[PDB]
RNA sequence: UUGGCACCUCGAUGUCGGCUCAUCGCAUCCUGGGGCUGUAGUCGGUCCCAAGGGUUGGGCUGUUCGCCCAUUAAAGCGGUACGCGAGCUGGGUUCAGAACGUCGUGAGACAGUUCGGUCCCUAUCCGUCGUGGGCGUAGGAAAUUUGAGAGGAGCUGUCCUU
RNA sequence: GGGAUAAGUGCUGAAAGCAUCUAAGCAUGAAGCCCCCCUCAAGAUGAGAUUUCCCAACUUCGGUUAUAAGAUCCCUCAAAG
């Protein structure tokens, strides 16, 4: 007999985190936050709806490379014209724009699918150790 | 790391205070600061302070005696200071001390100015030697460094500023 | 500066070292001056 | 730095005091006045707000743009000033210097300086990749079936699409331009008039912004 | 590049050169920064970094090439269906005529030559260049704007002085 | 002009008592990179900001209404097409 549950926007109730990414490494950070977007912690998880919880990420410009990422690392963008390639190299874009860096990474551990642009939207990210979403009342989550 | 193992003499005017990794070193003429690898460990006695490598790995033992090195030099430069002497060698050159700066003129037509720094003194004798004189070894041949590339010393004449005891090769012009 | 995958010492004078992360002869003699590459 | 706004009156010529011929644009800058005061505390960049030539009052039934709306109105009315036909913002200004509801006059530039004058170029309509972009026309004889078309719009199989950017046909003009390192030959309080040499981009009529030259 | 192979296309994938318009690589022609020199200076040789921009007009030949003339800072080398014929030309090549040499008994034939010789197509879709409408942007509006992004530009001679 | 760099050139410096531009550290270094200059740009659905304008009655209390500010139709036109 087909019992299984699944999982509704009626039934579902999101959560507010908050991860520092204070001597953190960006891949391992990103990866465990990923599955809080997609909601892969939860026993009520259903594929076709999204029970993930919103995640504040704090202290971005505190993130971690390890090796020669940060000079060797580099991200190319095309601009769709003709020799329109760009790149940044990891160390600069963390400087430059750290917030960036974190939300690239995660977005690129998500699946790329209208459900899974919504879960990065979820996802909120400050260089700084503050953060603006006091109301939203998160909680403070350490990364296993 | 033979050099490394060697205890830094600490003079009696000299006072070293050790904050974590991170050293102050008090002299008379000056006093100076630096950061020294985490990992090395520092002994101070009196008499001479005393730098153990943690871990007999490559990484420590290169750390060691590079620690046990920058430690020696703050101590003795904030004691005595470090001084390079830099002469001007051809026809037509000669230094003038303009204030705490000092302006070279070597077959340029432009004058050449370089500005002073804070722990360096700049003096010229004769018109054709000067003298960089400070505390901090490197921040002594940093500024020595600038003044030579102003006018290396060419082979064929010798022409341009050298360090005194600089050695030049020499080629024959024709 | 003599740029070759054969870097070697052309005299006695000169030094084999590895300076970021490639190697080098570095001599008295000018000439002597090797990188690899 | 000092920025007014005026209107292009057309081009002349003035003799200089070596009897050198100056070609020169006439430009009237009256009934400029600063409308806002903008700072970084309140819209994040600092940049003086200032109107050109009034326009008539509210009134109930305007049908065009002669007559101000409400919204204009009040916007200048906190100003103390008339309603404006042109509103710009001059970033290169010094917020300090000027005061809201002050008029700014021609004889804040004087004769000599060095300016930057911006404007929107007069427009052509549609046209062709020949006068478009300065093409080449093909022979006129010899068998040709090309004259002044565009060309090749690209290569074969190989990106089998027009890349991004390709030069080709369509509407020409209209596009804002900035002449840089134009200068002042004279300046007229009693006509506010501003003599500058050379000529400005866009028609007779046409609002021209003149500011100090960014590179010196 | 010359080939080898015969795997796509023979109910058609137009073939050389030029024109128009480019675009990309760098094994860099010029300009920029360097090392070495059998580098006196002025000039050079050689090697390393560097693709931002630039990189001419003619005579001969269908030519590509090449040679020549006169320049230039320089007259780069390649890829893009030897870029580009629903963008152009059609001189060469590759139909029917004719002729020469040559071969063939002949009809005829010749990467031998010579003269002549029909280049179609109203853009559906993507793409590209311009120009509007709808809705969104949690009230409805008029203006002034920030810039996440993106594009453009980016070259060099000579002379004087020192 | 500025910042960061390439090939380079160093300063201090050990592994390796010497030496060493590199390993830690610290400089300098190109028409090139990122800027500076010019133009576009909030469908930047992450849709931003500033200033100003408009602001009522009904009602089943769910909401609706024409109207406000405003903008158009239509008409006279060009600097626009
Ligand atoms: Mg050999
Ligand atoms: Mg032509
Ligand atoms: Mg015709
Ligand atoms: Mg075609
Ligand atoms: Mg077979
Ligand atoms: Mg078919
Ligand atoms: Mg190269
Ligand atoms: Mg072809
Ligand atoms: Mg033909
Ligand atoms: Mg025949
Ligand atoms: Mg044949
Ligand atoms: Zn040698």
């Amino acid at each position: 007999m087909r019992q299984t549950f699944m999982a509704n926007e009626s039934n579902i109730e999101r959560k507010w985190y908050v991860i520092d990414a204070e001597g953190q490494t960006l891949g391992r950070l990103s990866s465990e936050v990923a599955s809080i977007l997609r909601g892969k912690n939860k026993v009520t998880y259903t594929p076709h709806v999204d029970t993930g919880d919103y995640v504040i990420v704090i202290n971005a410009s505190k993130i971690e490379f390890t090796g020669n990422k940060e000079t060797d690392k580099v991200y190319y963008r095309h601009s769709n014209h003709p020799g329109g390639i760009k790149s940044i190299t990891a160390g600069e874009l963390r400087r430059t724009n750290p917030e960036r860096l974190i939300e690239n990474s995660i977005k690129g551990m998500l699946p790329s699918t209208r459900l899974g642009e919504k879960q990065g939207k979820k996802l909120f990210v400050y260089g700084g150790a503050e953060h603006p979403h006091a109301a939203q009342q998160p909680e403070n989550y350490e990364l296993r | 790391s033979r050099v490394g193992k060697k205890i830094i003499d600490i003079p009696s005017d000299v006072t070293v205070t050790f904050d974590g990794n991170h050293v102050t070193v008090k002299g008379p003429k000056g006093e100076l600061s630096r950061t020294l690898n985490e990992r090395m460990t520092f002994k101070q006695e009196e008499n001479t302070i005393e730098v153990v490598r943690p871990s007999d790995s490559k990484e420590d033992r290169t750390n060691h005696g590079t620690t046990r090195a920058l430690l020696n030099n703050m101590v003795q430069g904030v004691s005595q200071g470090y001084v390079k002497v830099l002469e001007l060698v051809g026809v037509g050159y000669r230094a003038q001390m303009q204030g705490k700066d000092l302006i070279l003129n070597v077959g340029y037509s432009h004058p050449v100015e370089i500005k002073a720094e804070e722990n360096i003194t700049f003096s010229v004798e004769k018109n054709t030697v000067v003298k960089v004189e400070g505390i901090s070894k490197e921040q002594v041949g940093a500024l020595a460094s600038n003044i030579r590339s102003v006018r290396p010393p060419e082979p064929y004449k010798g022409k341009g500023i050298r360090y005194q005891g600089e050695y030049v090769r020499r080629k024959e012009g024709k | 500066m003599k740029v070759r995958p054969s870097v070697k010492p052309i005299c006695e004078k000169c030094k084999v070292i590895k300076r970021k992360g490639k190697v080098m002869v570095i001599c008295e003699n000018p000439k002597h001056k090797q990188r690899q590459g | 730095t000092k920025g007014i706004l005026g209107r292009k009156i057309g081009m002349t010529q003035v003799f200089g005091e070596n009897g050198e011929l100056i070609p020169v644009t006439v430009v009237e800058a009256k009934e400029n006045v600063v409308l806002q005061k903008k700072t970084v505390e309140v819209d994040g960049y600092n940049a003086i707000q200032v109107g050109f030539e009034d326009k008539k009052a509210y009134k109930k039934d305007a049908k065009s743009n002669k007559y101000a709306n409400k919204p204009a109105e009040g916007h200048a009315k906190k100003a103390d000033a008339a309603p404006k036909r042109f509103i710009r913002e001059f970033r290169n200004v010094d917020v300090d210097a000027y005061e809201v509801g002050q008029e700014v006059s021609v004889d804040t530039f004087v004769a000599g300086d060095v300016i930057d004058v911006t404007g929107v170029s007069k427009g052509k309509g549609f046209q062709g990749a020949i006068k478009r972009h300065g093409q080449s026309r093909g022979p006129m004889s010899h068998g040709s079936h090309f004259h002044r078309a565009p060309g090749s719009v690209g290569m074969a199989s190989d990106a089998s699409r027009v890349f991004k950017g390709q030069k080709m046909p369509g509407r020409m003009g209209g596009n804002t331009v900035t002449v840089q390192n134009l200068e002042v030959v004279q300046v007229d309080t009693e006509n506010k008039v501003i003599l500058v040499k050379g000529n400005v981009p866009g028609p007779k009529k046409g609002l021209v912004e003149i500011r100090t030259s960014i590179k010196k």
